[PDB]
């Protein structure tokens, strides 16, 4: 940690207090967990399942699921004690403003500025996939189905349909409903119970027998590619102001959320790869391809409303996570205040969620899903490896701090979470170096001509 | 959180009591 200027933890409690000063707080262990399924199971489990079984772990994908799942696991304990020591409004920006500080919390932010934008546009375009998969049986115009190759098509229209949709959603700020998210909540999950009880009927063992056709090194380059849908557990911190007793259900939230989407998701890939061929599962709606092939028509019609109706709350949590990011920034003044009236002579702080949504919306509809996976990923997984050092370091400075949960072992998990996740950083492409390294340097250059003009300068 | 939880149980059995309901009635 280099130029620290740490944000006390007592600031946080009375940004996140006087923000929830207003607000009811009334949620539980069981509204968190449905807050963090609820922006877990997506695009990763519903669509990246085909091309990661596909082109590179096979059957094998399970072991991935097992690999990438123990990564999430460690690092969600990491998490959980952060939520438990510093229970604010807040995610990894927040954590490292008050453990490492400005310049490492100025990185990760700038990172996940871009993060939940990509991985925007990524929901998007799986969305796209099942949307589309859901019209066949109609068609949109061909050139208009996805990003722009040499042969087909030019923009993803269905993607950038969606994204403009829940921007103009969040523009309107619907009061969200605790009762209202369990019920999309439990579509998403029946559905996958649904593909899972009918689906296992139909399974042939003998599209298991090629169990790693690509070997172990298919099964790591794909377990940073599902690693993807493992991301949302952050989103239980959000509610923070709403929880009578934040110390204790936060956590909970947070790995309850993580082991039941873990499970699901070894068992998906278990029955996917038993029903269809590992090599004919490189499809853009797989789970409900596999309803199909299997001559379970009418199935696989739920299915697809049911990963219509729930990877777009992953989207409408992603580019949210994203706008209040914004909000906290430019708050922690390393980025400019904007503003705007809320009513005819009362003006407030203001992001353009219209400008955010529309830029989200163009990557979405040029950029293939593997790209805008693989992008997230590399943020993700730094982010993940910042938080798990965090608490080692929150650990040694600020010993003496309440918590009501913290990580079982106190160095060894926290260092399993930092090697599990550096070991699937080397799996990914070297040209997703390119836009990741070139974003940092572009954020460590504004954070030398502007970032040192904030509210902490003095 | 109380009547969250009936909520989430309810349309979870009517989607898989009307899924089972069509994969019955199928190939
Ligand atoms: C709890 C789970 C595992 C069991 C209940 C799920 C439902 C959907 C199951 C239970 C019995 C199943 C049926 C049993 C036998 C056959 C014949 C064969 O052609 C496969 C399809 C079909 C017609 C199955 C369709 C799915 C089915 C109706
Ligand atoms: C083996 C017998 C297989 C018989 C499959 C039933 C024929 C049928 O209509 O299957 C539904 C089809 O896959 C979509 O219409
Ligand atoms: C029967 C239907 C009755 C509907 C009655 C209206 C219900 C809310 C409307 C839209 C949902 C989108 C709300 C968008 C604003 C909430 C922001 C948001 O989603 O924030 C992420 C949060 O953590 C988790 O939702
Ligand atoms: N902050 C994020 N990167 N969120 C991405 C959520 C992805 C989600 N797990 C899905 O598979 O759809």
């Amino acid at each position: 940690m280099n130029l620290f200027r740490k944000k006390p933890i007592q600031l946080l409690m009375k940004e996140s207090g006087a923000k929830g000063a207003s607000l009811r707080k009334e949620l539980g262990a069981f509204d968190l967990t449905m807050l963090g399924i609820g922006a877990i199971i997506g695009t990763g489990i519903f669509v990246l399942t085909g091309v990661a079984a596909a082109e590179h772990a096979g059957p094998a994908l399970v072991l991935s699921f097992i690999l990438s799942g123990l990564a999430c696991v460690f690092a969600a304990l990491c998490y959980a004690e952060f939520a438990s020591t510093v229970p604010v409004s807040g995610s990894a920006y927040t954590y490292s403003y008050a453990t490492f500080g400005e310049l490492i919390a100025w990185i990760l932010g700038w990172d996940l500025i871009l993060e939940y934008g990509v991985a925007s546009s990524a929901v998007a375009v799986g969305w796209s996939g099942y949307f589309q998969g859901l019209l066949s049986g109609e068609l949109p115009k061909a050139l208009t189905s996805a990003y722009d190759p040499a042969k087909g098509t030019f923009i993803d229209l269905p993607a950038i349909i969606i994204v403009l949709f829940i921007t103009f959603l969040l523009n309107l700020g619907a009061k969200k409903s605790a009762r209202f998210n369990a019920v999309i909540v439990a579509i998403k999950v029946a559905v996958v119970l649904l593909f899972l009880a009918v689906g296992v009927w139909y399974v042939k063992p003998e599209n298991w027998t090629p169990f790693m056709p690509y070997g172990f090194s298919g099964v790591a380059t794909g377990a940073a590619t599902v690693f993807f849908a493992y991301i949302g557990f952050d989103a239980v911190s959000t509610a923070a102001e709403e929880v009578r007793n934040p110390q204790r259900d936060m956590p909970i939230g947070i790995i309850v959320s993580l082991l039941v989407c873990t499970l699901l998701y070894i068992a998906v890939s278990l029955v996917l790869t038993g029903i269809v061929p590992y090599e004919q599962l490189n499809v853009k709606n797989p789970v409900a391809f596999a309803l199909n092939y299997i001559h379970q028509d009418w199935v696989a019609g739920f299915i697809s409303l049911g990963a219509i109706a729930g990877i777009t709350t992953v989207l409408l949590v992603s580019m949210y996570g994203q706008t209040r990011l914004f909000y906290a920034i430019s708050r922690d003044g390393l980025l400019p205040k904007v503003f705007a009236r809320i009513s005819p002579t009362r003006q407030v702080p203001y992001v353009n969620t219209w400008l955010t949504g529309a830029a989200v919306a163009v990557f979405a509809g040029i950029i293939p899903l593997n790209k805008l996976a693989e992008l997230t990923n590399i943020g993700t997984l730094f982010a993940f490896i910042t938080v798990s050092i965090g608490v080692l370091v929150l650990r040694k400075t600020q010993p003496d701090l309440k918590r009501a949960f913290r990580v079982p072992f106190v160095p060894v998990v926290p260092i399993l979470a930092v090697l599990f996740c550096g070991y699937l950083v080397l799996q990914l492409p070297a040209m997703t170096w390119i836009g990741f390294v070139s974003w940092l340097l572009i954020g460590l250059v504004i954070y030398f001509i502007y970032g040192r003009k904030h509210s902490e300068l003095n | 959180m109380l009547g969250n939880m009936n909520v989430f149980m309810a349309v979870l059995g009517i989607i898989l009591f009307s899924g089972f309901l069509a994969a019955y009635f199928s190939h």
